[PDB]
């Protein structure tokens, strides 16, 4: 329950920033940046508990084989990079920053249940899709001869 | 942006026609550029083969699916379940009935022969009988639509005469529906009056009423509009129809998945949180470059999640589209750009249709079954009920029959 | 779609084409074509709204059109019941196709079906024991009996009997020996 | 609100009676 | 006269009136809406009034057989017999009304749309088609249950939107004021 | 056409008073809650019954 | 008798309100519906002694002398078998509550006195379900006091017209 109020604090802190045109910042930018530490630190170690209690790989069971968890240590491991000190990280890596609303279901098993009732029904979909793109193919052969 | 220069080009513009956007307005630069005369042969088949037939396969599959869902092990007991509790609820209807007579009748004969608290269920039983008679339901129906028609005439400019006359009005049938709430629960208890759906949703209306009565005294300006919601008990009209077992059971079935549907709802609130904070990354203050910032920017996280929920309901998503285009450069280099907008309304517009298709299906068909399955058992009862009275004084949808096939097969 | 464009002729056919407004040169009412297509063009929800104000009453009149007064307050109505009427009748046309595939889009695979019997035609290139090691009086028999191995309706006469009184209901049109060329193969 | 003919942006929605089409209102 | 009229009725007359309908259904579609003045509109008009006198032919002729409303399986016992009526009527109405004579203007444009109509005919007279109608019309009463409930929960929607905005959507053309 | 009418709804003021662009953003949820009940849901009901 | 005295087998066991109200429901409704022909009296003796309690057993022939329908409210019968071995011969009509836990719930609406005793009144409708269709000459599984009254009223409607 605690991880999860520090996934809604989080979610809070990201929708409280605001973007401005020139290499302008709101006040409050700098506070929502200096609270990003906590949140990185708070899910780190969830990870290390996670890590240190299940396995890594070899289990069988543990935290990289299980799908969610994977999204996780994605999520705390560029937010342990995007403080590198490199000029490149900024554009990307902070953009994997939106996958923390994500965590919610992560931590909810029921919102899991709901995610795959919602993904399950999605699959038969994918014909749909290949039929989809092929007369968007054919319609933009036939553009682009005409 | 919306040109066939390039391959990428024309399947931008051929993806941006198959949503149905904007698909006239490159028709119309097709008119321009060439003649009229032909332009029509390769966008109203686009439009047909691309929106109109994918759409109906679309909804063939998921409808399928949805079938395919309901008839297995887990929803079926789940189905099943439910259909038990709605048995033994008119189970104890009826019976609550009986003892209910009873104690009426078990109450004139003490009398006949405390005596406060005698005479107080003496007149709380007459409320009762006064409550469920198919009098005060037409007296309550015919007050409700005398408050619905108050709330209709509310135009700009009405008469001076017409606001003070609506401003007395809503408060008397404020006070005549507190005397229906009162009377309803003094016949028949808190216990029991909030056992029926309808009677929580008027008591929850009564008190939204009494607190924006109490708001405008104190804001004589504002209008929160939840007065209006008492013209929703003009659907127990249907109560007197045949239609009254499908409609209660729709209500039924989305109560019952209510906890299916709120979770449902949240994990959209989730996917569109997560796609304006991937706005607010990408295009965060950046359409500012057309000397002016649009409504629908990415800047502040409102402004983001009314952008995103306007590209899911596919409005001007492919003027967002080119906003955002040009805002990371343009034609030139800020083309993979446009992947956010065709992720968001691919993954928009089908999760959206999934999800309230889902919805829809789901709780329609359970309404289906529950009112089938009480007609049967109904009729079953009945048929029973007389081949042993009698002993002792000596079509269907396309959908229904597909569903019978599919739960022999699951069996 | 006729019967809406002869509407928007007769009522909106002489509104003048500004390209300010929605009733421009591409979107007139002028011809049964151009109607059409401004049907079309609303039928997909393409701005139908500012369409409907276009063509409202006391708008601009066209050069040669003899009434001064032109386009009316029908419009409301025309657009609004074109719109529904048309999504209705859409919707319809959509659930007839989906419904009449219904076998087919709730299809499992396990339960065999046409699949099956084209991939038995398939089979043609023994071979059957080959088939059923891939598989979920000459070829038309063996098809007969293994859709009965599919479902099943000493019990073989019973099955018999079923086969032959379903014959009885589907005898062909004046074949001399077509079901019953069924039942001699549906003897075995 | 900007009049009949006047140069606009589409998602301004700045096109009081009309919409911006062809980046004129 | 009636057998005569009954005979009249089963001569392959459902063809020719079915190709007469369609043939003036081509005519309305040809029609010039912007040059009310053109040749084309008058020979059309021509053609519009030689469908005008067949279907009144046909009218008549139903008038004889059937009878008009006495008794039960007769004519105005189908809506389309009602609808039928208002083609004609509106057709004749606006020929007797068309004096050239410039007195009353508005009244024509709308008899004159009253001929939209005419397609609705084959949808009677050809039964597979009907047999569509009558699907469509079954969805719609399926439906029915449910679009009220949609037109309630939209009035009160409605009615909240007035309540919020009601006399609020006014402005000037400059944006200061 | 639903975005310049959240927009008209959003600007709107008071009574007989012009707009005020930005005020009354509140108002957004109007649209929200319509779109979710009408034309996400009820159009989806139509659909599946 | 000359006709078959009236005894109710009730859901539960009886002087439990339950039981107790909507057999006196049912009795209410006999008392109006054969005003002039039917009888309703109190039998407090242990009836299914039967071979005080003697007493009580020539006042039912009494009351069923005169070819009126008698009503015998029996505190101690809640099993039919309990009038089995009695020269009575009773008509049994069972009022039956066809699923338990709407029984449940009705005894958990009861007040909370009521609440306190509740696996008596379970075995007492399950031994009373038990109990063979044949033995109870009339069943009633209704749960609407219309449908019941009106079946048991047309029974004894054609029970009158045999006598
Ligand atoms: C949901 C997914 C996405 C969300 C978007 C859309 C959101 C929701 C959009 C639409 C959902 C609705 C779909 C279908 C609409 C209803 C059709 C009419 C059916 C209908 O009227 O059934 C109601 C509906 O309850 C509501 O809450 C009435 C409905 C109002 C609910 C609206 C509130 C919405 C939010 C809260 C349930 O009926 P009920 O369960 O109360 O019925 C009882 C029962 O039948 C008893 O037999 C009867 O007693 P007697 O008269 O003595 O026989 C009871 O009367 P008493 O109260 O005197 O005891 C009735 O009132
Ligand atoms: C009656 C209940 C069951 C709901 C049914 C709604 C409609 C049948 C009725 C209710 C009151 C009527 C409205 C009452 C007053 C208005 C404003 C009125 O506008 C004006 O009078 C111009 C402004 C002025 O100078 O007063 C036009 C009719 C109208 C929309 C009426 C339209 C039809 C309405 C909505
Ligand atoms: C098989 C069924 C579905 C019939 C097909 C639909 C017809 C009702 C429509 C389809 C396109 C229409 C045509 C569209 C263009 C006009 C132009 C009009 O004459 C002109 O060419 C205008 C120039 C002039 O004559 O001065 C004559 C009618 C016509 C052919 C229309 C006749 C009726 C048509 C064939
Ligand atoms: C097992 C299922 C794991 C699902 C992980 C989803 C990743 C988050 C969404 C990215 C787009
Ligand atoms: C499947 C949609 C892909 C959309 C991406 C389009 C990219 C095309 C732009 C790159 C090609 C060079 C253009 C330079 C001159 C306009
Ligand atoms: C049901 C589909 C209706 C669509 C018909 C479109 C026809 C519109 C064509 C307009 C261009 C002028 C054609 C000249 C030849
Ligand atoms: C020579 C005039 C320039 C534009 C010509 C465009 C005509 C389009 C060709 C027809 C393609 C139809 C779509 C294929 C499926 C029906
Ligand atoms: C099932 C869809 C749910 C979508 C919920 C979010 C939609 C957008 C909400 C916009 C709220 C604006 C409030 C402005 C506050 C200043
Ligand atoms: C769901 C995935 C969406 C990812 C969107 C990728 C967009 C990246 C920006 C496009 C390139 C912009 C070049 C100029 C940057 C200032
Ligand atoms: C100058 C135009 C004034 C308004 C004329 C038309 C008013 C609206 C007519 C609506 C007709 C509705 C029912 C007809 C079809 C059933
Ligand atoms: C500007 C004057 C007010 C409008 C006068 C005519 C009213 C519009 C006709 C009513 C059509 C109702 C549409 C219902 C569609 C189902
Ligand atoms: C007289 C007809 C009234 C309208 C009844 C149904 C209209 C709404 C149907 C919308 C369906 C559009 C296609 C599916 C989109 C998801
Ligand atoms: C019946 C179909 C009538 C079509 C009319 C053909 C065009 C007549 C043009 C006359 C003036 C030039
Ligand atoms: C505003 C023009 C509407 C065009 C006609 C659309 C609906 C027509 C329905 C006609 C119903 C005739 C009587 C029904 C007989 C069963
Ligand atoms: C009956 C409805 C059939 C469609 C005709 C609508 C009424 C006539 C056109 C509107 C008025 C034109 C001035
Ligand atoms: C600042 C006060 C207004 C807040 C935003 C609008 C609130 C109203 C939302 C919708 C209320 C009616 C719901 C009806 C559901 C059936
Ligand atoms: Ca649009």
């Amino acid at each position: 329950y605690m991880i999860l109020a520090t996934i809604i604090a989080n979610c809070i802190v990201l929708a409280l920033e605001q973007h401005l045109p020139d290499g302008d910042k709101t006040p409050m930018s700098e506070r929502l940046d200096d609270t990003e530490p906590y949140f990185i630190g708070i899910f780190c170690f969830e990870a290390g508990i996670k890590i240190i209690a299940l396995g890594f790989v070899f289990h069988k069971g543990s935290y990289l084989r299980n799908g969610w968890n994977v999204m996780d240590f994605v999520v705390v491991l560029t937010g342990i990079l995007a403080t590198a000190g490199t000029d490149f990280d900024l554009r990307t890596l902070r953009a994997v920053r939106v996958l923390r609303p994500l965590k919610l279901v992560s931590g909810i098993p029921s919102l899991q249940v709901v995610l795959k009732s919602i993904m399950k029904a999605m699959v038969p979909l994918l014909q749909i899709g290949l039929l989809l793109f092929f007369a968007i193919l054919m319609f933009a052969i036939i553009g682009l001869e005409f | 942006i919306t040109n066939f220069d390039n391959i990428l080009f024309a399947i931008l513009t051929v993806f941006q026609c198959i949503t149905m956007e904007g698909w006239t307005d490159i028709l119309y630069n097709t008119n321009d550029a060439a003649g009229n005369t032909w332009n029509w042969l390769y966008f109203i088949p686009l439009i047909i083969i691309g929106s109109f037939f994918m759409l109906n396969l679309v909804l063939g599959v998921l409808s399928g699916e949805f079938a395919k869902e309901r008839e297995r092990v887990e929803n079926r007991r789940a189905f099943l379940k439910l259909r038990r509790q709605q048995q033994i609820e008119r189970e104890l209807n009826g019976y609550l009935e009986w003892i209910f007579k009873a104690e009426e009748v078990m109450l004139a004969e003490e009398d006949r022969n405390s005596y406060f608290r005698r005479k107080e269920k003496m007149f709380r039983f007459f409320i009762r009988r006064m409550v469920k008679a198919q009098s005060f339901y037409w007296v309550v129906l015919c007050v409700v639509a005398l408050n619905t028609l108050c709330v209709a005439m509310v135009h700009y400019n009405q008469p001076r005469r017409l606001t003070t006359t609506l401003y007395f009005a809503e408060f008397v049938f404020l006070g005549l529906f507190l005397t229906e709430m009162s009377l309803k629960m003094y016949g028949l208890g808190p216990r029991s009056y909030f056992r029926s759906s309808f009677n929580c949703f008027d008591f929850g209306v009564i008190v939204g009423s009494v607190f924006e009565v109490v708001w405008a005294a104190i804001k004589p300006g504002s209008s929160f509009g939840i007065s209006v919601l008492r013209a929703l008990r003009l659907l127990r009209i249907f109560k007197v129809t045949k239609y009254w077992s499908s409609l209660r059971n729709l209500v039924v079935s989305l109560l019952n998945s209510m906890k299916s549907i709120i979770s449902l709802l949240f994990l959209l609130f989730l996917f569109i949180v997560v796609f304006a904070l991937l706005g607010m990354q990408l295009f965060g203050g950046q359409f500012n470059f057309q000397d002016e910032t649009p409504t629908t920017n990415f800047d502040t996280f409102p402004a983001a999640i009314l952008t995103v929920f306007q590209i899911l309901t596919g409005e001007d998503w492919n003027a967002v589209m080119y906003h955002g285009i040009e805002s990371q450069g343009g034609v030139s280099k800020g083309m993979f750009s446009s992947f956010y907008f065709i992720v968001l309304t691919l993954f928009g517009n089908y999760t959206l249709l999934n999800v309230f298709l889902a919805i829809a299906v789901d709780n329609l068909a359970n309404a289906q079954e529950l009112t089938k399955d009480e007609e049967e058992m109904e009729e079953a009862a009945n048929q029973k009920l007389a081949l042993q009275k009698a002993k002792e004084v000596a079509a269907r949808s396309v959908w229904e029959q597909r569903a019978s096939q599919l739960r022999l097969q699951n069996l | 779609f006729f019967i809406y464009a002869i509407i928007g002729m007769q009522v909106f056919g002489n509104i003048a084409l500004d390209d300010d407004t929605s009733i421009n040169r591409h979107n007139n009412f002028r011809t049964f074509l151009q109607a059409l297509m401004l049907l079309f063009r609303s039928a997909t929800g393409e701005a139908w709204h500012e369409i409907m104000l276009s063509c409202l009453s006391n708008q601009a009149c066209d050069e040669q059109a003899n009434a001064t007064e032109c386009g009316s307050d029908f419009a409301y109505f025309y657009f609004v019941s074109f719109i529904f009427l048309c999504s209705f009748l859409m919707l319809n046309l959509f659930v007839a196709v989906i419904m009449d595939n219904f076998e087919y889009l709730t299809r499992d695979s396990s339960i065999l079906g046409p699949h099956h019997l084209d991939e038995f035609i398939r089979v043609w290139a023994n071979d059957m024991f080959e088939m059923l090691k891939h598989m979920s009086v000459h070829f038309t028999s063996t098809l007969m009996a293994l859709i009965r191995t599919a479902l099943e309706i000493t019990k073989q006469h019973q099955c018999d009997a079923e086969l032959r009184k379903e014959i009885s209901v589907v005898w062909a049109n004046l074949p001399q020996k077509t079901l019953d060329l069924l039942v001699p193969p549906h003897k075995p | 609100c900007k009049g009949k003919g006047a140069k606009c942006s589409r998602l301004m929605y700045d096109c009081c009676t009309g919409s911006c089409r062809s980046g004129k209102c | 006269r009636r057998f005569c009229h009954y005979i009249v009725t089963m001569r392959y007359f459902e063809v020719v009136i079915l190709v007469v309908i369609a043939l003036s259904s081509i005519a309305l579609a040809a029609e010039d809406p912007v040059r009310t003045d053109s040749p084309r509109n008058n020979a059309l008009k021509y053609l519009d009034y030689i469908f005008t006198g067949v279907f009144t032919f046909e009218m008549v002729i139903k008038m004889i057989d059937l009878g008009l409303l006495l008794h039960p399986g007769a004519y105005f016992r189908d809506l389309w017999n009602i609808l039928d009526f208002i083609v004609v009527s509106g057709a004749l109405v606006a020929f007797a009304f068309s004096g050239s004579k410039g007195k009353d203007i508005n009244t024509i444009k709308s008899l004159r749309v009253l001929r939209v109509l005419r397609p609705l005919k084959t949808i009677k007279r050809l039964p597979k088609l009907k047999a569509v109608f009558d699907c469509v019309v079954n969805s719609l009463k399926n439906v029915l249950n449910i679009l009220i409930v949609y037109m309630l929960f939209m009035f009160i929607f409605a009615v909240i939107a007035v309540q919020l905005f009601k006399g609020k959507f006014f402005y000037c053309t400059d944006e200061s004021k | 056409g639903w975005p310049m009418v959240l927009k008209h709804s959003v600007d709107a003021t008071y009574e007989e008073q012009g707009p005020s662009p930005g005020y009354r953003m509140e108002l957004s949820i109007f649209y929200v809650v319509y779109f979710v009940v009408f034309p996400f849901f009820f159009v989806n009901i139509f659909v599946a019954l | 008798p000359s006709m078959r005295p009236i005894i109710l087998v009730g859901p539960s066991l009886k002087g439990y309100e339950v039981t107790d109200m909507m057999q006196k429901a049912l009795f209410d409704f006999l008392k109006h519906r054969f005003d002039g022909r039917i009888s309703i009296t109190r039998v407090t003796a242990d009836i299914s002694l039967a071979k005080e309690v003697q007493s009580e057993i020539e006042r039912i022939f009494e009351l069923a002398r005169t070819l009126q329908l008698v009503a015998l409210d029996a505190d101690t019968i809640n099993h039919p078998a309990q009038l089995s071995k009695t020269s009575l011969a009773p008509i049994i009509v069972y009022i039956k509550i066809t699923s338990p836990k709407v029984l449940q719930r009705l005894i958990k609406s009861r007040g909370k006195s009521q609440s306190k005793h509740l696996n008596v009144q379970i075995a007492a409708s399950e031994k009373l379900a038990q109990c063979p269709p044949e033995m109870f000459d009339i069943i009633l599984d209704e749960n609407q006091l219309e449908d019941a009254c009106e079946h048991l009223a047309e029974y004894l409607e054609a029970y009158w017209k045999a006598t």
